[PDB]
């Protein structure tokens, strides 16, 4: 027996305060919130048909002051609905209350609240980019173990009203039809090459023509050309991403077929970006709310 | 009332408007740069593999 009005109202309870302040959460509390969303995860599809309208959030890595913010901006659940991109751990000070908001918002309406998986949802990286290291100095290793069995877990992908294809890398020379979403079973680790690996890996790039190599070491690039005929045959407008820092908080591509989309505004104190979320109305009008950086 | 099932997209211009170069196409260049640097996150695969790894032999 979870209550997580309680768990809500303690997670907002430092809204007005300054960047930094910790929640204390119980750790059975956590493994509740885990155990509950992760229920909730393997019960929907892995491939999201979403109504508008909604806003769109990209990284947050940890910013949990800035998701206080962007809720400020866009409005608390439910006044409004969410679509987040992915990578809600690592890089920042506090992924935990981070992670637990958004779990908690998700078992509270769970057909209006959504998280996709990006790439730090992922063991192979959480170990090492600061999630690992924050549930052992608070809690546990075995709490980040739990962690790992909810994220594995996440869905993919969404589609906005049939326009507008969701994800948190982008596409993949292998994305031939949707129904190979549909058919990645879960709970799953992150490949490191395939479909689900270039979900969550790959970049956009001006000057790649087709499908070029990654800087990354994981996964590739793509062109354009890959977004136009992809959006042609599928028949959409859009595709949404998140997964590269950009210094207006989102960032056009393809004459505006392709945007990324960045949350985290003076993202891991080492960037002077700003945060941007698209709203999405109910025309499929699309317009962004910018966190602007510290002035 | 959720949005879970399972019309046109257009922007808002009047938003774009509201929210090269030579000296900001260094600029530019070094946020590219600072970019790559840090989404290193593929270097570090294998290990973080070997130390889960190891962490199951425990037990
Ligand atoms: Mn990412």
């Amino acid at each position: 027996k979870l209550n997580i009005d309680s768990i809500i109202q303690r997670l907002l309870e430092v809204r007005g305060s300054k960047p930094g302040k910790n929640v204390q959460l119980q750790e059975n509390e956590i493994r509740g919130l885990c155990l509950k969303s992760r229920e909730i995860f393997l019960s929907q599809p892995i491939l999201l048909e979403l109504e508008a309208p909604l806003k769109i959030c990209g990284d947050i890595h940890g910013q949990y002051y800035d998701l206080l913010r962007l809720f400020e901006y866009g409005g608390f659940p439910p006044e409004s609905n969410y679509l987040f991109l992915g990578d809600y751990v690592d890089r920042g000070k506090q992924s935990l209350e981070t992670i637990c908001l958004l779990l908690a918002y998700k078992i509270k309406y769970p057909e209006n609240f959504f998280l996709l998986r990006g790439n730090h949802e992922c063991a192979s990286i959480n170990r090492i980019y600061g999630f690992y290291d924050e549930c052992k100095r608070r809690y546990n290793i075995k709490l980040w173990k739990t962690f790992t069995d909810c994220f594995n877990c996440l869905p993919i992908a969404a589609i906005v009203d049939e326009k507008i294809f969701c994800c948190h890398g982008g596409l993949s020379p292998d994305l031939q039809s949707m129904e190979q979403i549909r058919r990645i079973m879960r709970p799953t680790d992150v490949p490191d090459q395939g479909l689900l690996c270039d979900l969550l890996w790959s970049d956009p790039d001006k000057d790649v023509l087709g499908w070029g190599e990654n800087d990354r070491g994981v996964s590739f690039t793509f062109g354009a050309e890959v977004v136009a005929k992809f959006l042609h045959k599928h028949d959409l407008d859009l595709i949404c991403r998140a997964h590269q820092v950009v210094e207006d908080g989102y960032e056009f591509f393809a004459k505006r077929q392709l945007v990324t989309l960045f949350s985290a505004p003076n993202y891991c104190g080492e960037f002077d970006n700003a945060g941007a979320m698209m709203s999405v109305d109910e025309t499929l009008m699309c317009s962004f709310q910018i966190l602007k950086p510290a002035e | 009332k959720g949005i879970l099932k399972n019309k046109s997209q257009k922007w808002d211009e009047m938003n774009i408007l509201a929210t090269l170069s030579p000296e900001e196409r260094e600029k530019k260049r070094q946020f590219e740069m600072k970019r790559k640097l840090h989404y290193n996150e593929g270097l570090n695969i294998k290990l973080a593999r070997q130390l889960i790894s190891k962490d199951l032999h425990d037990d």
